[PDB]
Formats: C-alpha cells, structure tokens, sequence
RNA sequence: ACUCUGGUUCCUCUGCAUUUAACCGUGAAAAUCUUUCGCCUUUUACUAAAGAUUUCCGUGCAAAGGAGCAUACAUUGAGUAAAUUUUUGGAGUCCCCUCGAAAGAGCGGGA
C-alpha cells in the first residue's frame, strides 16, 4: 500500500490513530509521510487510557519513534454536465386511421 | 535495485559470519541469544550482512523466575535483537 | 377511438366520407429508416412485391404480386 | 534544492513561526523557530521550556539536536503553502 | 433448422448492412473530386 | 527552391500544401535577408 | 553566430524565423520606404507622392474597425457543394482566357 | 382548468435535441431523470420535471445503440450497442466505469442484476448470452445459444437469464446448473424485447407476430407458464428491436410499435388503456417512470415524447 | 449612461496563484517571513519587464508576448500608452527562496 | 492492476474568436445614413473630414465527420520500486519505594 509510489497516497488524508514508542495514541489525518516515515498530521489530538483527550494542531512526528499507524476514519467530504437539447411543452398530433 | 542485493555474498566465507554460513550448509544448530532476554535454538536456513535469519524447528527458552518455553515452526529473525550467535554444544551436525 | 355514432351518408361516396388534410388524402409528416425505404422500393420495383408500408397493416402483410411473396 | 520530503520542507516554513516540541527526556519547548535543518535540528528563539512536573522557564535561546525530537506542533496556517 | 437458417442469414445480412460503419451517423458527406 | 510557386510546400520546413505555416533555418533566413536587401530599411530601431 | 545575431535586428520578417504565411496580396514590398523621411534630393513630384501615399496609411490606420468575430461565409465552397460547379486545375493563362 | 396528475410541467412534454433514430429509453429508478440514445450514438440525459433541461450528454460509443438501462441504485448506466460492446457509465462522473469488449457482435440488449452484486446480462447476434461481473473481465457465464439473441433479462433473484432471438422461443438459462432448465414456446416470430415485472413473477416479451405474450416465471408454477396476450400494435418493415416495459404497479403493460401509437395495456383485462398518438414513426421504446404516473417514449422520428397518463 | 470611461487596467476575476489566497493571508500576521521592497533604477533599465517575470513564476495564466512586454504593473491606459512607467503600482506575492 | 488513443496531409460542416490601451489583417477596399466643407444653373458620378452602421477579400483556434498516403504501442487523464554519531538494522533488559483489589506512573532510585 503506502510508498509503493504508484499507491503512494493509500492512506493519506484519511484520519490515523498512530501510536508511538511511548505509549501514546495521536490521532488526525495523515496527509504527507517522507522516506524516513516521518509524518504530519492536520488537526491532531491525543488519547491516553483511563479515556483522556488533548487538542495540539499540525503535529509533526519524527518517525524514529512511531510504533504503527491503523485508519481510524475516512477522508472528509463534500451525468457529468453537457447538453444539446430542448424540451419545449408540446401536445399529439392525431395521425389517420384505417 | 537488486545488483546490490546479490553482489553482497562474498564476505561471508570467511569473516565472523562463517558461525552462520558454517551453521546453513552443515546444518549445524545454533542457539542464537536474542534481546528480550531470550534464546533462539534452531538451524539458521538463510542470514545476510544485517544479520537477519531464517529459523526452521525452532526451540525458544527463557525464564519468566520459573522456566517456560515455545516450538514454532518456522520464524525469521530481524537481526538487530541477534546479541550473539554460538553453535550449540547441546547439538551437532545433521 | 370510440366511433362515430349513427348513420352514414348516402349520397357522399367512400372517397368523400374519408378522412383527409389535403383535397386528396390525409398527408402526414413521417421518419422511416432510410436503409430499409430503399430496400422495400427495388423489391416492388425489381420482383413485383414488398411490404405492407401501411401502419396498422392488419392481415395484409405484403403488397404487389403477393402469389411471389409467399412462394 | 534537491527534493526533500514534504515533512521536512513544512519545517523550513515553520521557521519563523511559534512551534513547540517534546524531546525523548519528555521536556517541552516553546518557543519561535529560528531555524531549522534538513536532519531537523532546530533552533528556538525566545523559548519557555515546560519540565514534565508542570515547572517552566524562559530561555533566550535553545539548540535542540535532531535525534532528540519526538514530536513538533507547527502552527495551523502551514497547510495552505 | 433450414427456415431458422435462413432467417438467421437474412438477419445477419440486414443488421450488418443497416449499421455498417460506411453509414453510421455523418458518412455519406462526400468529397469532391 | 527559390523560384518554385509554393516553395519547401511538401518539405518539413512548412506545415504541408494549405501552406500555412513555415519554419526555417538561420542558414536559409540569413540567405533570404541578402536576397531582400534592395527592398529592406537600414533602420535597426523605431527611434528615428 | 554571427549571421543569427544579425537577424535579431533585421527588419520584419527576417527577424523571425518562423510564422504564419501571408497572402501575396498581403505583403506590401515598398512600403517601409514612404514611412521613413523622404530622401534629400528627391523631386517636389516625388515628394508630394510620399506625402499622399503616407496619408493613404494614416488614414487606413485611423479608421480601422477591428474585424468582426463572425461566422465565415465561404462562397465557393458553397458552390462547390452543388452539382451545379466542378472542379479542375488549369494553366493561369488558359483560366484567364 | 383540467385534472393533473403529475410534477410535469404540461400534461404532455416533447423532447428534441436527438439526431437521430432513439431506439432506448429509460427512467433513472429514483424518478429524477431519464436517459435517451440510439443511431446518433450519443446519450442524452432528461431531467423529468422543470424544463426537463438536458442536463448531460454522454459520448463514447463507435456505433447505435441498441439498449440502455440504469442500475436498481440508480448509481450507474448500462448501455450496448453495434460496437460489439457493453459499457458500464458512471453517473456522478459521468464516465465509462467498465467496458465489457468481449462480445464478437452487435449487443442486441442488455440488463443489469437487479440486487446483489452487480451482474450484466447481455445478449448478441453472435448467438451468446453473456453475463459479466464488475469485478472481472472474463465473463462469468457464456451461454452459446445456436442462433441471434436479440432480447434478455435476468429473473428478480438474479439466478436465471432469461433470452429470446430469432428461434423465437424464449430460453430460461439456470446460471447454477449452466443447462436450459425450461423454455417458454409460443411466438409465432422474432423476439424483440424482454422485461421483467417489479415483483419478479411475470415477464412480457414482444415479437415481430405484433403479440406481447405474458409468461410466469415463478420457480413453481402449477401448469402451463403462458399467462395471456396483448395485441394492437404493430411491427413494420423497418423490422426494429421494439422494447417493452412494465407499470411500477404492475396493472399495466407497453411495448413499442411501428403505428407511431404509444401503446398502454391493462394487465388484468389485456384492454388497451392508452393507444396515445403523437409520434411520427416507430415507437421503438416506452417506459414508466418508477414513482408518479409518467409515460416515456422514444420515436424513429427523434422526438421522446413525456407525458401524464391516469393510472386509475 | 455607459460611459465607458476606463483609465486604468482591471481584472472581473481573481487570477490563479501557485500559492493559496489564504496562505498569503496568513503570512500577513508574521513580519518575520515578509519583506518590504522598492525596486529602482534609470528609465527603461529592465523594472517592470523584471517584475513581468515575477507574475509569471506565480500566476501560471499570466501571459507574456513573445514580442512585447506584458508589463502587468504599468496598469494606467497611459503607461500602456507611453511605454514608460508613470506611477508606482504595488504587487503582494508569496515566493519562495 | 483500469479505460485511453494508430501517424501524418487534405476536404467540409459546426461553434467560438467584444473587459479591445492596442492586435482576429505588421495588410487595407466599396457602400448606405446623418452632418459639415468644395464643385454646380438639376440629378447621377464627385471633393474631404466627422459619426453611426453594412457588405466584400482575408485570419485564428477548438471540435466532429470524411478522403488520401505510407504503418507503429509505447504513451496521455488516473497512479511503483542505503548495518558506523541526526530517523529504516536496537542503550537494550532486569530489580526496590509510593497510590491501589485491579494495572500503571514519578527527570524516583539500583545493576
Ligand atoms: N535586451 C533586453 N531588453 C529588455 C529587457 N527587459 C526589458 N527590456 C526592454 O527595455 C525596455 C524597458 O523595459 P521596462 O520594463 O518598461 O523598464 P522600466 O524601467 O519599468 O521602464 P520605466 O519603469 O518606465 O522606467 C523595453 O523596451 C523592454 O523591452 C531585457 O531583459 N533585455
Ligand atoms: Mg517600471
Ligand atoms: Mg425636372
């Protein structure tokens, strides 16, 4: 999945519960890694058991200490378009009969 | 990409590793002392200069003190926990 | 389509009762498949027979020499 | 320059910035990234530095070592450039 | 059968003549000479 | 070519016979800049 | 080098080397000499034609009127679309004949 | 002041903007719009209310086609044609999400799985029905027939597919058991057309003997499977694959016919209910809109034509 | 009534950036990553085709001529006239070192 | 892993080429209307300027279809291939005091 450079993205910009060598449990939305598996996470929080929540930010995390990382959420969110016709109101014209 | 991992072969005949290289191709078992406080006693299948291995019928000790212990079939070994590898006297040539 | 109650003229023959646009007959705008419109005129034209080109054609399926179509 | 991965081109934008991180004896630093590195060394301005028993001082500046971070918090705005 | 052959003939024969690729919509605007 | 109707017409150096587009050589454009010279201003800018 | 830097300052075309081709009846082969000042010895005769085909050009220049975007009536293609016009290649003289 | 019946914007709507012969037409399941092709080869998008403005406009297909239908969800668009093809739209990108190049002829017809994974049924003058899964190139089940399939569908479970052609009996091909498990024998000419009722009990199928014959396709069925026949309308010498299509109700029944009349059918009585005129050549496809009471239909004469009908 | 007495270039729209809109507006609060500069120099010494340049590199549907400037700060209907820069226009751009 | 397409050259149709400082045209015609100048026993054909519209000789691009020539599957939009101090080849493990049934946690201390 992430790094095979034709999937590079698999996982990116879902939301991650990345869990460090400390113990602790971050959580955001995974959106750039680098080649030593650093990785940035937008609109981070972290968990611990008791379960206690904390707010930081744009959380950089150097990957010398990420443990392992799973998909806690899935990206945010928000026939095509054309056309030629018209579709004026009409009526039947009555045709002969035998 | 691969010329690299087939050209690195060569130091192996003589060097430190021969243990490994000694315990593959005679099928010498070895007890492998890992970190973790734990020993691996099985016959190495493959190693590189990292120090990986591949470990078939493997007996896994340790203390835990009284003493425990697991069989598992087949295990590969990342060799940064490998602290030191002997050719078990409890063993021999197969 | 419920149909026109009561006698009929005798003194206007079948043509002049007919239903008709023109002083002729009823014209009417259609759209046929130009390639099968070429095959059914050279078949009339070179064997003597063709199909019904009328719509709600009934039994009369095939027009012209009607003895060659069947055989 | 040669290509660097993202993470560590969003650092150099962090310069500038208030950042604040965490090193592996669990002290946190905040303060304004004077400068940073492509091995993220970092240099601090006008630091407070928060010991893990809720202590702090000020600190005019700090050098922190690379291999010493454990975690950045960049400021919000970065995710725009 | 030899009906259905027939008939199966004539179908191919129609079909592939009614939409050949020589008469599928905008051919037929031929170029002067 | 010099003299032909529609010269280089059928060569890569124009687009083909609607005779659209061309595209020289400075060997070939520095040759036509001598041959046209009688008609050409001596002029190197619009400030005169 | 020394001939494509002298090209840079040539006088249009020879500045490029590439473009659209022109029609012939496009290409007006004097005209930079009555835009330039009239040589000092040349005729009153002369003179006032420079001045008179100088006025020509402003006054074509004036009033211009930039050309329509519109839909582009090609008369003998419609004429060559009809049974009625065929097509041939002749000798310009034998045409004009 | 006059009844009405529907969101329609006039009881009658005529649709223009096809260049050519519309030999398919089908309402999106969800009510909200409505797609349109055939010799022109472009796909033509309708909403069915307001102006009924054509939204989108589909391009792709090398030649006519034939048949044309949505997905139960309403999420895709199938369509076949004599490109030897079948094509798999997607209708919030408006693009071809698969396409099945593995038939060797013209694709006379085509049905999606109504439920469960999602399965293509496709019939072709190369004798085969074909059914192609999403998931897969190959197809699944390749069904050799002898002779020119011109109609199909699957039953309601999606476990059977149902044929015709040129043998003008109809074959049930059971897709656990790969055999003809039964055949329904009763037209006296070519297949045109197959559809299937909402509940899955019935199907029509229209031929060129100017009959509609209703079937039972039930797994059990007590005696003989030919429930009944419509006649009125009529196929002309054009020899046009006319469709046919079921009310969401199920009281009544079309199918296409040469005499430019839009015919309706009741199911119980086997009266016709609406002979509309209006079109000006083949009515070579009539459907229902899924939610109000609606009537589609396409012409030879490229106008689709949308109106009221009361649905007493 | 339409009096279309325009004296100055003006854009309907927005054009496109490299750089987000709001990344901009968000560098407006650190005046550490911001810099005020004067470009100067003699008459037709190459400013305003330099900021041309400029434009170029941040707006990807900025359009320059291949054979006159675009000079997209001279925005006066005069300047464009003149050829010459009459009055300073300022331009805000995110760039990188 | 998905669908996406053969190069060239030519013909013809359709659409667009107004935010003009300026330019579809590095060239340059004719007409009509309104007004003002000069010819003039009238009108036409005119003079030479303004303003407003037209026609005509041309231009560009996109897209679609066809017609000729010689012939090639890649490639577009969507998306592949390093054990020596700063990350990916281990400074790791083990043991006491505290709160607490329960398991962790202190810049706790020790090998
Ligand atoms: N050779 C050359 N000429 C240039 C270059 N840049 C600009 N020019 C030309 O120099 C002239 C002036 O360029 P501008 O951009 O108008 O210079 P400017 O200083 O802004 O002019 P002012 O602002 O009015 O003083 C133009 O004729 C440009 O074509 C250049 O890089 N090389
Ligand atoms: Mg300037
Ligand atoms: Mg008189």
């Amino acid at each position: 999945t992430i790094s095979k450079n034709n999937k590079m993205m698999a996982h990116l910009n879902y939301r991650m519960k990345i869990i460090l060598q400390d113990g602790r449990t971050f959580i955001g939305f995974f959106k750039a890694f680098d080649k030593h598996m650093n990785i940035l996470l937008a609109e981070c929080e972290e968990h611990r058991q008791i379960e206690e929540k904390r707010i930081l930010g744009l959380v950089l995390v150097r990957g010398e200490h990420i443990v392992s990382m799973t998909v806690d959420g899935p990206p945010p969110r928000d026939g095509g378009a054309g056309g030629v016709g018209q579709a004026k109101p009409g009526g039947r014209g009555m045709p002969a009969m035998p | 990409a691969e010329e690299l991992a087939a050209k690195e072969d060569e130091e192996f005949n003589v060097g430190p590793l021969s243990i490994l290289t000694n315990s593959v191709k005679n099928n010498h078992q070895v007890l492998i002392n890992c970190r973790n406080n734990k020993k691996l006693l099985g016959r190495v299948k493959a190693f590189d200069r990292h120090c990986n291995m591949v470990l078939e019928n493997v007996k896994e000790m340790w203390t835990e003190s009284v003493a425990k212990d697991r069989f598992i079939s087949k295990m590969f070994l990342r060799g940064d926990s490998v602290i030191l590898v002997v050719k078990n006297p409890l063993a021999q040539a197969e | 389509f419920k149909p026109e109650s009561g006698p009929v003229n005798h003194f206007k023959s079948e043509q002049q009762r007919s239903q008709k646009n023109t002083l002729t007959g009823f014209v009417e705008p259609a759209h046929l498949n130009e390639f099968h419109f070429n095959r059914q005129i050279r078949s009339f034209d070179t064997l003597g027979y063709a199909q019904n080109p009328t719509a709600e054609s009934g039994t009369t399926h095939f027009v012209g020499d009607v003895k060659k179509a069947e055989a | 320059m040669t290509s660097v991965g993202v993470p560590i081109k969003i650092l150099h934008e962090a310069e500038g910035h208030m950042v604040t991180l965490e090193t592996v004896t669990g002290e946190v630093y905040r303060g304004k990234l004077s400068e940073a590195e492509d091995n993220m060394n970092c240099q601090l301005a006008e630091t407070v530095v928060t010991f893990r028993d809720g202590r702090s001082h000020q600190l005019d500046n700090v050098f922190i070592r690379g291999n010493k971070i454990r975690f950045m918090i960049l400021p919000d705005m970065l995710k725009n450039a | 059968d030899s009906i259905l052959e027939e008939k199966s003939r004539k179908w191919k024969q129609l079909q592939g003549k009614r939409y050949s690729e020589k008469k599928k919509f905008g051919m037929s605007d031929t170029q002067k000479e | 070519w010099f003299y032909d109707h529609k010269p280089l017409a059928t060569t890569r150096f124009v687009n083909g016979p609607t005779y659209r587009k061309w595209a020289f050589s400075i060997p070939q454009m520095s040759t036509l800049y001598r041959l046209a010279n009688q008609l050409l201003t001596d002029l190197v800018d619009d400030n005169y | 080098t020394a001939n494509g830097l002298a090209l840079l300052w040539a006088p249009r075309p020879f500045n490029l080397r590439s473009g659209r081709t022109r029609r012939a009846v496009d290409v007006p082969l004097v005209k930079s000499w009555y835009r330039e000042h009239c040589p000092a010895g040349m005729p009153v005769k002369v003179r006032v034609s420079y001045q008179k085909l100088l006025k020509v050009f402003v006054l074509n220049a004036l009033k211009h009127r930039p050309p329509k975007p519109q839909k582009r009536r090609y008369l003998f293609r419609s004429f060559k679309a009809t049974k009625f016009f065929q097509t041939t290649t002749l000798d310009w003289v034998e045409a004009g004949l | 002041t006059a009844q009405r019946f529907s969101n329609l914007m006039a009881p009658t709507m005529v649709l223009l903007g096809h260049e050519g012969e519309i030999y398919t037409g089908a309402f999106s399941p969800d009510g909200t719009c409505l797609a349109t092709s055939g010799y022109d080869q472009k796909i033509f998008f309708w909403n069915v209310y307001g102006e009924c403005e054509n939204f989108s406009t589909i391009k792709g297909h090398s030649g006519a086609v034939m048949d044309l239908k949505f997905t139960t969800d309403s999420s895709s668009l199938v369509s076949c044609g004599t490109d030897k093809s079948v094509r798999v739209w997607d209708m919030e990108t408006g693009t071809c999400a698969r396409r099945f190049r593995t038939h060797t002829d013209f694709v006379n017809a085509v049905h999606p799985s109504r439920r469960g994974v999602t399965l293509v049924a496709s019939a072709s003058d190369d004798g085969t029905c074909r059914v192609h899964d999403m998931r897969t190139k190959e197809p699944v089940k390749t069904y050799t027939n002898r002779y020119q399939q011109t109609a199909v569908t699957f039953n309601d479970s999606s476990d059977q597919v149902i044929s015709g052609g040129i043998d003008n009996v109809l074959k049930v091909w059971d897709m656990r058991r790969d055999e003809i498990t039964y055949t329904l024998t009763g037209h006296r000419d070519t297949i045109t057309g197959i559809s299937l009722s909402p509940s899955g009990k019935f199907i029509i199928s229209n031929s060129m003997d100017c009959t509609v014959r209703q079937w039972d396709i039930r797994p059990f069925v007590p005696g003989q499977r030919s429930v009944g026949v419509f006649a009125g309308h009529n196929h002309n010498f054009e020899k046009n694959l006319l469709k046919c299509s079921w009310s969401p109700c199920e009281r009544f029944i079309t199918a296409g016919s040469s005499d430019r009349f839009l015919y309706v059918w009741e199911t119980l009585s086997k009266k016709i209910v609406y002979k509309l005129p209006g079109h000006m050549g083949s009515v070579n496809c009539t459907d229902f809109h899924p939610k109000e009471p609606i009537m589609l239909s396409c012409g030879s004469d490229k106008r689709v034509f949308l109106g009221e009908i009361d649905m007493s | 009534p339409v009096s279309k007495k325009k004296f100055q270039a003006a854009e309907r729209f927005l054009p496109e950036t490299v750089y987000k809109k709001e990344y901009l507006a968000d560098l407006m609060d650190c005046p550490h990553i911001m810099r005020n500069v004067a470009i100067a120099g003699h008459l037709h010494h190459g400013k305003t085709t330099f900021l041309d340049c400029l434009m170029e590199q941040t707006h990807p549907e900025f359009y320059r001529a291949e054979d006159a400037d675009a000079r997209f700060t001279d925005i006066l209907f005069i300047e464009k006239q003149r050829g010459c820069s009459i009055k300073s226009q300022p331009v805000s751009i995110v760039a990188q070192d």
